């Protein structure tokens, strides 16, 4: 105890030099994400203008649609398989490793590989989200500055690498809160104490967000409007929702992992069969990106339309199964790219359908399909990656319906609880464990 | 669609009385509500979520229950509670209300105030006759009104209306009407109106003559 | 607050009409609206509800197109279209903004009502006759005036004295039928020195024919 | 060595079901208990209301009854604490911090009733202190207690429950589930070593305690400022300046709250009576001002919407401010039972409104609304004094529902933590726990 | 979105008027509204601005009580009162919704304007004058026609040609002010095979003098 | 109050051209805006925040600068780009606007299309006599006119009225009336209409004769 007194009197006194560097990691991760994002846009943009040129003959345009998607795919699949094979997948668990000192932060190789690797896969319109790229990039932007200024000692090495990941999560969803939260909730060393300054994570998360704002303001990523509220006698319905998500969360983990194995057999590790199958997969997307525009893409486009309820009940089931397919293919084939964004889209759709069934099994309840959408949106984010807190503060900042905070917390804790009891595991820490185990295998 | 059925379909009490009414239903309903329809007005939210008073609905009111039977209680009524109160559920669907428990006040006595009116000249320029008799603020509500044309009884061309219990004072009132032609009203002269009622044994007689 | 309906009255057996409630004092969006009818001297019955975005529209166990509850968020107005009208549909119809405490759903605030009268009949504006204390004018401390409101159609009319500046001491008696016409009377009571010395005017109002009539009651000199 | 990590990552978030089911219990109990403590304090201010109605006439008599009742409810609580549990004096937050370090005793048989009734007295009296203090400390002892009464053994349950207790008590105290969860992980937990606290449990508790406070207190907020305006990018610098202001003053304020604890202890030398008397004097001066400048007294929550709509002249704000620094100290420094969060929200909202007012006419081109600088400064003492920005920002956000001010808010907030650390301020919670742990080993 | 400002016209010098701007199609709160004016040929100078709830109202450096801006949030209208009108106030007046990007504010969406004439000159209808070409009607390629709408006050006349379906190659001229009177001329050029063959009318209205006239251009006998 | 000064008060350019006007503040300012006004149309916002393009606006547009001097630039100007462009600034209250810059489409030359008109006969049963004379579709704008009564040169009754650039051909126009007393008009026969304009050294004339 004698020591506790000494430290209480010393708490929250992070070395100025560590603060000022968080500030720069921030601004750099910030601008970088803006770049990656302006990038991906432009690429899908061009693929549109090139579908207009082929406006006549049909199978010709199907082909061009398959083609440049396949072409942008491989570009990225190659780029990763050659110069940095850790930038394949989400990239998130790699940074958790890194904070545990268990993977290397090879920034000279990853920065460019992930950046251009993603622009490829995403520009192509594959079913992966911008975070993966932007978080991993963020960490590497952290490591790097830290090297380049030869700041010494465990604190700076963790702090900067953490503020980096945070700031790139922020800029990925315009979501400062979700960012800081992502670190303390899921990224940090889960089992030993670590010396990460939280006052610095903040500075970076601010500067990152101001960059994203400076360029991306006056339009939201999701706009659902102000939805209705949740009468107390309706809450049990969001517990039922949370149990559906929680049993299915682990089923989905088992499919993502199993698909990584069942897909690895198709190429044996072979840098060419892989890049080829990748163009096949990414080619499949560019096709559906134009034949059932709901089946393909990041997801952010159909969140509004499902939440306004403007989908027939079949169309929803269709979109859902079709998505569990396209989502797996893309993420399990180890393309560079996150899995948060498409789990938001998935939950939003399962949510909308539960809501729809609820809407007419309970005319007295005066239900709005919409609200189970916005409770389901962060639900996979808690059944699968099994970090509810972060995913709730996330959906909150995106959908701005603070009056759903109760149903949302319930559907969330419902899911984490029900995954824990049907033996699911944090899908990130699961991945990093395969990797750290396959290392001394 | 649950059928809610209300207790004392009409019920009468003295101010100072603890009145209770009742809503029973065909299935289980829960958290039912209660509307207050004072006379010739639109109803008003009075008790909600079975046992919750609306705002400035006096403390004297309450309600409760569970399941299939619930009950509104006016703990010490006042003369102003005179109304027809409805229960209602949306525990299930369609929501549906009771039928009424039309509450009536009992007060001390109170005798008519009579007035009689000559057919207003411009009702005569059309060729009708209306001899008009108001009987204001009397309790009880039983009242016998008789018309005499030249000491002589009349019955035909005669109609009567009652007000409802007054919200504040609890009395009733009565308007009797007598109608003829420019003809009939010109040919006689003694126009009289007559009122027996609990509070005098001898008719309160009122009239006039054209001259 | 205040909802304030209109367009009631006379309808042919077989045809139909459009009722309208004009909201004012609340964000009329956000709110589920609703219709409730009162049969002549009888029970309260639900017609239907419409949600804020005109996107849910539960009615009552009724038919084909008996009811079409629509709304108009920009005008602040609810709507009712009773079509195929027989005399069950004669009533006082109410608009009403719904709510909840525990999400067991109640009827927050009720309209004022308009009466739809199903008959082959025809609209008669009311004849209004002043009733004054006659020849016998033997004045006591208080003094009872009144106006006969006769032979009009259909219900209702409404009647206030000195434009409702006389709330005190007034009675209005239920109208009575008489071969396709309606007759009520009103009666007011005033201090005997307050009239004829000053002015007393009844204000008769039959909205069914948008006809008002203002009878100053003149001493029978 | 890594070999271990692989084994742990495959094991992570699998809290033993029995510790979960007990979080759900502590929750519901800390929930209901707050609602009780809450409906309580209300009735008591209300009675003191009805009692000023009866003396409607006679003015000096009125001032007297206003003074006396509050003095009387004060004492009752001062006594109740100086007698049967001297740990329930003050906020009672650092005491729960200590308890998680295992450095303080969770004496719940003494504290549950002493804090509950001790507060009802001081609060019901209308002193300048917040519900939190009481409801959090109570929440912890509700935890400890259900832990002992079910003889659950091992470090984890003794930490978890003790933590999900405190959380649920803070969520029920501001209707703020997220601010709760966040409070433990940012501020409550052991700040220097690893601890074994189930986050998924704190959540179960913080839900149950919120459904209780919902069941009873729904369809009115504690703060309603409506939808304020936005912050254009070229506006932001101004909340950094706001943040510097808060950050220089945050420690000056901590130096005051501490100095007043000493300067106050001189007046009674620790003596259970001089104390309970000085207490009646302070709680008396409150019930007076509760009625002569109803802004200078009370919890704060009432003047937040009024100051935020801008409806106070510029002087009035300076007056309320100085006057409230004075009343907030006296109450919290005299160590009556009761938190210091609530009055810091009020204090910041005022300095925020005033800064915004000056800004509003110094920059007509900016199209400012003094209101936004209110909602920035509301959590700003919560950051320069208690030094716990993240918690206070999720807080302010859940009460004021203005998510479009999240940027200015964070800035003002971070501005303040930064400037308070460079002007050598310390976390006001951990500073008190430190005086207490150090004054414990100061009797050898 | 639309901004429709009404209520301009002819004011006597020294008197005053109350321009109104009526706005549909966007959430009329959240936004600042602002008036701006243009003296015919000449700058844009800003009158003032009002916030969404009327708590901040700024004006241009101008005489003490020259302008009263206000806004009625519920009717979705912005007003502007100008008082003691001298002639510098003779201009066209636009309302405008304010916004920003980075927050250096701009005028987002403007309306059509309305014109304010400050003069002691009286309302005077115009005379319409067919103009059929020379005594020697020089019929060549394209024949040129016109009318003279002379001797009215104030602006505007609007002149269209054959209910406006002669649109291409019509030439309406600026009016001129002379001895407190206005004069303008229009010219329509048509295919020489059209006229005097199928019929060619000029439509003048001066709504100010409640004047509607359709002057049929015909060849001079 | 910050005064912005526009660059070319008026200016012409051929369709396909790099075009550049200039806001020249009296002190410092930052992030200025640009607005476009077509004849009798209400102003549109064109460029905001020194270079961001109002969504809608053609990509050929692009302004920038800073400090004291800014500039809008059309990159290959067009038909529809004839307007008036106003720069506005709100970097410091109260905000202010430029003199305007008048952008007129430059084109081929053209001949006046002169038509003289004898006073209506409607106008003559009224004692006024106005002889109109349109002088249509010319380029450039600079024209001159001279009236004449029986060869004698005139100046009084002469009101002149140019139009602005026709949207569908880029020519100017110009009506000119000569008004006179009625007899003042009969007491003469010839009424001539001479029009001196850049594309011919001696005038273009045109007249009529009463008799
Ligand atoms: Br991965
Ligand atoms: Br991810
Ligand atoms: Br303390
Ligand atoms: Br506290």
């Amino acid at each position: 105890r004698r020591q506790l007194i000494r430290q209480l009197l010393e708490r929250d006194k992070t070395p100025l030099a560590i603060l000022f560097m968080a500030a720069v990691v921030g601004t750099l991760v910030g601008l970088a994400a803006v770049a990656f994002d302006k990038g991906v846009a432009w690429l899908q943009n061009q693929r549109m203008g090139a579908l207009v040129h082929t406006a006549d003959n049909y199978p010709l345009l199907l082909t061009v649609a398959f083609l440049c998607s396949a072409v942008l795919a491989m570009f990225g699949y190659f780029l990763v398989r050659k110069y940095a094979p850790e930038a394949g997948g989400s990239g998130i668990p790699e940074i958790e490793g890194a904070l545990e000192d268990q993977r290397p932060v090879r920034w000279w190789r990853v920065l460019p590989v992930k950046f251009f690797g993603g622009l490829g896969t995403l520009g192509g319109g594959m079913v992966l989200g911008r975070e993966g790229p932007t978080v991993q990039i963020g960490g590497n932007i952290g490591r790097m500055v830290l090297d380049i200024f030869r700041l010494k000692g465990d604190e700076a090495r963790h702090t900067l690498l953490a503020t980096g990941a945070a700031a790139g999560l922020a800029a990925a969803f315009n979501a400062p809160l979700a960012g800081i939260l992502f670190i303390i909730e899921e990224m940090r060393p889960q089992f030993r104490y670590t010396l990460i300054s939280i006052k610095a994570v903040f500075i970076g998360v601010i500067m990152s967000t101001i960059m994203y704002r400076i360029f991306n303001h006056e339009v939201a990523l999701i706009d659902v409007g102000k939805l209705s509220d949740a009468p107390l006698n309706t809450l049990w319905l969001y517990l039922i929702l949370g149990i559906i998500f929680g049993i299915f969360g682990p089923i989905f983990n088992k499919w993502v992992l199993g698909m990584q194995d069942l897909l690895h057999r198709v190429h044996g590790g072979n840098i060419t069969k892989w890049v080829l199958m990748g163009g096949a997969i990414g080619g499949l997307c560019g096709l559906l990106g134009f034949v059932a525009p709901a089946t393909s893409g990041g997801g952010f486009n159909l969140i509004p339309i499902a939440t306004a309820g403007n989908f027939s009940m079949g169309m929803l089931v269709f979109i859902f199964v079709a998505r569990v397919i396209t989502t797996l293919l893309c993420f399990s084939s180890g393309a560079p790219g996150g899995i948060f964004a498409p789990m938001l889209a998935l939950g939003t759709v399962l949510g909308t359908a539960f809501g729809m069934v609820a809407v007419e099994l309970f005319p007295q309840y005066h239900l709005e399909a919409g609200t189970f959408a916005i409770a389901g949106m962060g639900a996979l984010l808690a059944a699968s990656i099994r970090a509810p807190l972060t995913g709730i503060i996330l959906v909150l900042e995106m959908t701005d319906n603070y009056q759903l905070i109760l149903p949302m917390i319930i559907t969330g804790l419902g899911a984490t609880l029900l995954a824990q009891f049907t033996g699911g595991k944090p899908l990130l820490s699961a991945i990093l464990a395969r990797t750290l185990a396959k290392q001394e295998a | 669609d649950i059928v809610l059925t209300q207790s004392p379909a009409i019920m009468s009490a003295a101010p100072g009385d603890k009145v209770t009414m009742t809503c029973s239903a065909s299935s289980s309903v829960s958290y039912i509500h209660w509307y207050q329809q004072k006379s010739g007005t639109s109803p008003k939210r009075w008790i909600y979520d079975t046992s919750k008073l609306t705002s400035g609905v006096p403390v004297r009111f309450s309600g409760s229950g569970s399941g299939t039977s619930y009950s509104l209680t006016i703990n010490t009524m006042e003369a102003e509670d005179a109304a027809t109160y409805y229960c209602q559920q949306w525990s299930s669907h369609p929501q549906t209300f009771g039928g009424g428990t039309k509450l009536e006040i009992l007060r001390a006595d109170a005798a008519p105030t009579v007035s009689i009116f000559p057919p207003s000249s411009e009702q005569l320029t059309s060729g009708g006759a209306s001899v008009v008799c108001f009987l204001n603020n009397f309790y009880p509500k039983d009242i016998n009104v008789k018309w005499k044309i030249d000491g002589s009884e009349r019955q035909n061309g005669v109609l009567n209306s009652w007000t409802d219990q007054d919200s504040k004072d609890s009395t009733y009132s009565m308007s009797s009407t007598l109608t003829l032609t420019k003809d009939e009203y010109e040919r006689h002269n003694s126009y009289t109106c007559e009122a027996t009622h609990k509070t005098s044994t001898s008719p309160i007689v009122k009239s006039f003559n054209r001259a | 607050v205040r909802l304030l309906e209109s367009g009631g009255g006379l309808v042919q057996p077989g045809g139909s009409l459009k009722l309208s409630c004009a909201a004012s004092g609340f964000d009329y969006s956000r709110y589920w609206m609703s219709w409730v009818r009162q049969a002549p001297g009888k029970g309260l019955k639900w017609i239907g509800e419409i949600n804020p975005v005109s996107s849910t529209i539960n009615y009552t166990p009724s038919l084909k197109d008996k009811f079409i509850i629509s709304r108009d968020n920009a005008k602040d107005t609810l709507y009712l279209q009773i079509s195929k009208v027989r005399s069950e549909d004669t009533a006082l119809y109410y608009c009403a903004r719904l709510y909840y405490g525990y999400g067991y759903w109640y009827f927050d605030v009720w309209g004022a009502g308009t009466t739809v009268t199903v008959s082959s009949a025809k609209t008669t504006p009311p004849s209004v006759y002043p009733l004054a204390p006659g020849s016998a004018a033997a004045a006591a401390s208080m003094v009872t005036l009144g106006c006969l409101v006769k032979g009009y159609f259909p219900e209702p009319v409404t009647v206030t004295w000195n434009s409702g500046s006389l709330a005190a001491g007034v009675h209005t008696f239920p109208a009575v039928l008489q071969a396709a016409l309606y007759t009520l009377s009103s009666s007011v009571t005033v201090p005997s020195s307050s009239w004829p010395s000053e002015t007393v005017t009844c204000n008769v109002a039959h909205p069914a024919s948008s006809t008002k009539v203002d009878k100053k009651i003149v001493p029978r000199a």
